[PDB]
DNA sequence: AATAAGTATTGATATAAGTAATAGATA
DNA sequence: TATCTACCGACAATATCAATACTTATT
């Protein structure tokens, strides 16, 4: 039934609370079923399908794939348990000797203990599922890359074993397998799957043209040369591709992480929260061990409580699928033609007629490129259509009930929903489908905010609020037509920038228009409020810029000012002068330049035949926000210095070259909320690990790796700004959740009810103050000075000298007794560590004096971070009145 | 009588992009005696030569003074080399053109649009006796050019649309060892299979005596290549160079399916055919086992296969009812 | 007590085949 | 001073083969 309709039906709030209380109890059991593990759900579902189909009979229907999968599982299980038996037959031999030099000596003795840890049927289901998920990935046309597949299967087995161990440990009340064991285990299992998976295929012989049928392996392991360097691939048979890119794919491969039906478990520590039964970490990224190490230490201290407050308010907001929009999208989906973003069902790719072989090489090269383009588009549309169908299936399942999205953080700290497939942070259609479960009376303000919301969706957000309301009023007849006849009518909503969301709001507004008193109407539609380029607002606040702040609406103004338009105007003038100069690049491209190109280049800059545009846009933004440019320079310089620094304690004789120490220090800083941020830009070193199928070129994440200085320097400014954005979001989320608002954030925008926007707006401004009343660049420099105190930097001798305390610091010559000066002992010790010319002891100390009187030599400076740039004067507290700060 | 540039002139040229040019006229006399070009070009007074990458232009002057053709077109783009060639061969019957040999358009524009150099199309039974092409592709990085030009012989679309045009190619000794490798040797790869299927190729001269240990001993006996020192290559730094006479031959297989089969078999050039035929398609080994009635061929690694066995395997591949699509073999990187 | 042998391991090179991309100071 | 030359990072993977270190099998 439709729970949402029953909830809306109830007249009184006390009755609604009683019904919801009953609903939580009734939904607890269903939630437990939802959190069922993949191995159990997949095996039970396809086995049931096969058993039922056998009685019904054999046909190529919606469950045909499930029947095939159960057959493959049943005829692959004996292979794997025979492998386990043959592993135990020599694992109890206890004698490692001159045995079969390949099949049992090093290979089977290595992964022998790792196959036993988990029951065989689980491994079979895991390999089948993990190969089905990887269809059309990694660049392969209808398959996957073998390295990714072997690692995915081995890692899924590792995760299933460790989940079993966690469950056993809660019930009774290697650690992390190396990459080599993951690769070997995955390759061993997929080999058996390759050699039992058969599909029946048809074909017309060329010699006789007789339509002949026969069995063929469903998977094949081959290679492909890309740019002159082979990569091993696993191709999937086209007979199976027809069913992988099919409407019933969700039946075969169900989604383990779906929106929960019960309120998410509150986050109380880094490792506990979110799903009631499934156990999830507080960081989406698991590749970097250092980030998790710091996160664990911070969680242990308990200084991230504010991060939890924000995540728990973000997670405790109940949503519900928009049935009205769902029907329209379902109709369009069934129609099969290509809609605004839907590609449209295509049977097979159509290639242009091949040119004659005798044609000159350029013609053939062009044809090959065109074939590549057509194939890429076809694979793109198939992927998009499959993703859309999967999302609509999840939406259809959860149509009646209330669903919650638990959130996680990335290394920067941005919050992302735990359920990846269907969430409000996806594409326009996904956002259109979801609406807030709680309905709040619009009131006087809400009606205005709903109208301005529609105006914003249509792309007219530059104008003041009065103009936006005027636009909606002027288009009231169009709104009526769109809501009343979504597809049969003029489809005015389709012309909107965000058509699915525009349609949803059109439905809401149409309902409002039929009401004598609009304020009484209760709207579930979320209204999005956002600032124009949050990063610029932060750069202006940190810098204290006055000219820059005006463009980002920091200072109250009668008319809202958008940075994009101002920079576009300036860069337009810059191109105009460039064109007058005489370069034709500007002249040809002046007309093409539009607001979107500036919006994209500026967004990338602040968050990450023509080359004039990028330089000019950067120059214009730099001039517009000079303070921001100075801060960016300081951040980049600090990152570079930290990257070249070497820790005193970690330096020993372990280095491959005594005089060439590795750089293992990565920028680490603490968010105002206290979350630790560790830039994970290391230098990977890949190697060929040997597996059954091939030797895969994989890299070990446990292998400590020199830090990628270039990416560190290119990443401090954007990651610092992202950390500030996430801090502001989590602060405002905690506050709104305290005041009683349903707060949804999609990184750029903050969503709430139309009747709460005003309220939320206040909170937003306030929290911005509460974040920037303290000088953050200064606090960051102090934290850097503390964390990178006793480091030493390698320096060249081509530039000038900065200060006069280095010459005594490097030597550590002065007596250090009666005080703990083991740093002097330690610094000198490092020189001992550094391998100067010595067999004896004082030969590098007395040499630098000729450098201290200089002579070219790689010197050991002390790590000294620069002084923060001059902070322009701008009182951020004038923000309490800017009605266009966030809009 | 084109004036030949000596060692004095060609020492001032500072840039060569990595190309090495023999400058000894005596070695050129030995080479042009070994080739005996008047055996396949009966009337040299009517021959049209297209010299790609002429460089210092000594081979060109010697060729002209020895045979005196009807038109000698030097396609040299390099700035300093073009300057030298146009300051030394001014007024001489040579034709120095500033057009990039690498660019495909250069030939189309010159042969068809500008019509400055117009060869004679001839049948595909004998070597075109009115069109001879000379090239010095010696740069260590310009190895893909040789492979592309070999592919053109198979496709009959670049310059081999004028018949069987004979090419005189200077190339690194490692390239010549890749190409001239015989079944089972160490340097046997797909370039050698392409050479074997498309060309009849001889090693006319090599620039090192300790390089001939990488070629087939019987083939070294038949060819008898001229040996000269690195004291006659002008840029005296890089690897040795090797002259190769290349005459196209006839072939009657499907070049697309043969390209696929050969490229996918020579990946595992040490795996026996008992297990390397699954890299071709789904169920490839079952098919090629039920099909190959010579159960001994099934044991030879693709490095031991002659070209005729490769053509046999592509014939079996094209009869396969469930053969894959040889067009969708790329890696979709836009994905 | 010799003196050659083996293997376990790592580093190198070739692969395909339009050569992507920027400037850099200098001829 | 205005084109000439240099920056190989997607040889952003893998099979094969020669060279470098770790056990030995007789007298």
């Amino acid at each position: 039934i439709n729970f949402f309709e029953i909830y809306n039906s109830l007249p009184t709030l006390e009755e609604k609370k009683a019904f919801e209380s009953a609903l939580n109890i009734f939904n607890q059991d269903r939630q437990k079923v939802l959190e069922n593990r993949a191995t159990e759900a997949a095996r039970e579902r396809w086995k049931h399908d096969f058993e039922e189909a056998k009685a019904r009979g054999d046909i190529s229907i919606e469950k045909n794939l499930n029947v095939k999968l159960w057959k493959w599982y049943n005829e692959m299980l004996p292979l794997v348990k025979e492998e386990i038996n043959h592993c135990r037959s020599l694992l109890s031999e206890k004698l490692s000797d001159k045995k079969g030099l390949n099949k049992v000596d090093t290979n089977r003795l290595g992964y022998g203990p790792y196959l036993t840890l988990i029951d065989p049927g689980k491994m079979c289901v895991i390999t089948i599922l993990e190969l089905l998920k990887l269809n059309s990935t990694g660049g392969v046309i209808e398959g996957m890359r073998t390295a990714r597949a072997v690692i995915s299967v081995g890692k899924a087995i590792e995760m299933e074993f460790r989940s079993e161990q966690v469950l056993k440990s809660e019930s009774q009340a290697k650690i992390l397998w190396p990459q080599s064991i993951r690769a070997r285990i995955g390759s061993v299992l997929i080999s058996m799957l390759i050699q039992v998976a058969k599909v029946s295929v048809q074909g017309v012989d060329p010699v006789t043209k007789a339509k002949v049928h026969g069995e063929a392996p469903a998977f094949a392991h081959g290679y492909q040369y890309h740019n002159g360097s082979k990569l091993g691939v696993l191709k999937i048979h086209k007979t199976l591709i027809r069913q992988l890119n099919g409407e019933r794919l969700i039946a075969s491969v169900q989604p383990q992480l779906l929106p929960m039906l019960v309120e998410p478990k509150p986050w109380v520590n880094w490792r506990s929260g979110g799903y009631h039964y499934t156990q999830s970490t507080l960081l989406r990224t698991k590749d970097s061990p250092e980030q998790v190490a710091y996160l664990k230490a911070a969680s242990d201290n308990g200084d991230i409580d504010r991060v939890y407050d924000g995540l728990n308010v973000l997670g405790r907001t109940p949503w519900t699928v928009n049935r009205k929009v769902f029907d329209v999208v379902s109709q369009v989906w069934n129609k099969g033609e290509g809609f605004l973003d839907i590609p449209g069902a295509q049977d097979e790719m159509v290639l242009p007629p091949a040119p004659p072989k005798n044609s000159d090489p350029s013609i053939l090269r062009a044809w090959k490129l065109q074939v590549k383009t057509i194939a890429n588009k076809f694979s793109s549309d198939r992927s998009n259509r499959c993703d859309t169908n999967y999302k609509l299936e999840i939406a259809r399942a959860f149509l009646g009930e209330k669903l919650y999205f638990p959130h996680n953080l990335d290394f920067r700290g941005r919050a992302y929903p735990l359920s990846p497939h269907f969430n409000h942070l996806g594409n326009d259609m996904s956002r259109g489908l979801l609406i807030f479960w709680h309905g709040k009376k619009l009131g006087p303000s809400g009606l205005k905010w709903l109208k301005i919301h529609l105006s914003n969706l249509f792309g007219f957000d530059k104008l003041p609020l009065k103009d936006r309301v005027a636009f909606t009023e002027s288009h009231l007849q169009d709104i009526k037509d769109s809501a009343e006849n979504p597809l049969t009518g003029d489809r005015w909503w389709t012309t909107a920038d965000k058509p699915w969301q525009a349609l949803a709001t059109c439905f809401e507004l149409n309902e409002v228009m039929k009401m004598d008193n609009p304020e009484e109407f209760i709207s579930h539609q979320p209204v999005h409020q956002d600032g124009t380029c949050n990063g610029l607002q932060h750069y202006a606040a940190l810098g204290g810029d006055v000219e820059g702040a005006t463009q980002v609406n920091l200072v109250p103004s009668d008319k809202p000012q958008d940075v994009y338009a101002h920079v576009a105007r300036l860069v337009q003038k810059r191109l105009e002068i460039a064109a007058e100069k005489g370069d034709e690049n500007a002249k040809i491209l002046k007309d093409k330049i539009t607001r979107k190109v500036v919006k994209q280049t500026v967004m990338t800059n602040v968050y990450g035949f023509s080359k004039y545009l990028t330089k000019h846009v950067f120059s214009a933004i730099r001039e517009l926000f000079h303070s921001a440019h100075l801060i960016q320079d300081w951040l980049g310089e600090s990152a570079k210095r930290i990257s070249k620094s070497i820790r005193l304690d970690v330096d020993e004789k372990s280095f491959k070259n005594g005089n060439k120490p590795d750089f293992m220090s990565s920028v680490i800083w603490t968010t105002p909320l206290g979350l630790p941020i560790v830039q994970p830009y290391r230098e990977e070193s890949k190697k060929q690990v040997e597996t059954n199928l091939q030797t895969v070129f994989i890299s070990d994440p446990f292998a400590v790796n020199p830090v990628n200085a270039r990416r560190q320097k290119a990443g401090l400014p954007p990651n610092f700004i992202h950390s500030l954005d996430a801090s502001h979001m989590l602060l405002s989320a905690a506050e709104c959740g305290k005041q009683g608002l349903d707060f949804a954030s999609v990184h750029d925008s903050y969503w709430t009810h139309a009747s709460d926007i005003d309220t939320m707006n206040v909170v937003l401004r306030e929290q911005f103050i509460k974040l920037h009343e303290v000088d953050l660049v200064l606090r960051l420099k102090e934290e850097f000075d503390q964390r990178y105190k006793n480091y030493v930097k390698i320096g060249k001798l081509k530039r000038s000298t900065d200060l006069a305390q280095k010459i005594i610091r490097i030597r550590k010559d002065l007596s250090r007794k009666l005080g703990r000066s083991t740093t002097l002992a330690d610094e000198i010790y490092f020189e001992k560590k550094r391998q100067e010319l010595l067999n004896e002891d004082i030969t590098d100390l007395d040499a630098l004096e000729l450098e201290n009187g200089n002579s070219g030599m790689s010197v050991l400076l002390p790590l000294r971070l620069p002084e923060i740039p001059p902070k322009g004067d701008f009182d951020v507290t004038v923000l309490r009145n800017s009605q266009y700060f966030f809009s | 009588s084109v004036p030949i540039p000596g060692i004095k002139d060609i020492s001032k040229l500072k840039f060569f992009y990595g190309f090495k040019y023999l400058w000894n006229p005596t070695v050129y006399n030995k080479i042009f005696d070994k080739l005996d070009l008047t055996k396949t070009y009966k009337h040299p007074e009517e021959l049209k030569v297209l010299d790609l990458y002429p460089g210092v232009g000594i081979q060109s002057a010697i060729f002209y003074n020895k045979y005196c053709p009807r038109q000698y077109s030097l396609l040299e783009k390099r700035s300093s080399l073009y300057k030298f060639l146009n300051a030394k061969f001014e007024g001489s019957p040579l034709q120095i053109l500033k057009r990039d040999p690498y660019d495909w358009s250069t030939y189309s524009n010159l042969i068809d649009e500008e019509r400055i150099f117009v060869p004679e199309v001839q049948s595909s039974d004998h070597i075109n006796d009115k069109f001879l092409t000379v090239a010095n592709v010696t740069g260590e990085g310009s190895e893909g050019l040789i492979m592309q030009w070999l592919s053109c012989i198979g496709n009959k679309n670049w310059l081999y649309r004028f018949g069987k045009v004979k090419m005189l190619l200077w190339m690194p000794s490692t390239t010549a060892r890749k190409l001239l490798a015989r079944p089972g040797m160490h340097s046997r790869s797909k370039c050698s299979v392409v050479r074997e299927a498309f060309t009849d190729t001889k090693l006319i001269a090599i620039s090192d005596a300790n390089e001939l240990k990488g070629f087939d001993s019987q083939c070294i006996e038949e060819w008898d290549p001229i040996l000269f020192s690195a004291a006659e290559i002008w840029p005296t730094k890089g690897k040795p160079i090797a002259l190769v006479e290349m005459d196209p031959i006839d072939f009657d297989f499907d070049v697309d399916n043969w390209d696929y089969v050969t490229r996918h078999l020579m990946i595992l050039k040490r795996t026996p055919l008992n297990t390397v035929m699954d890299s071709l398609g789904h169920g490839g080994q079952q098919y090629f086992n039920s099909r190959i009635t010579d159960k001994d061929l099934l044991k030879k690694c693709p490095i031991d296969l002659t070209n005729d066995e490769f053509i046999y395997l592509t014939k079996l591949f094209m009869e396969w009812p469930f053969k894959p699509d040889i067009l969708m073999d790329f890696v979709d990187m836009y994905q």
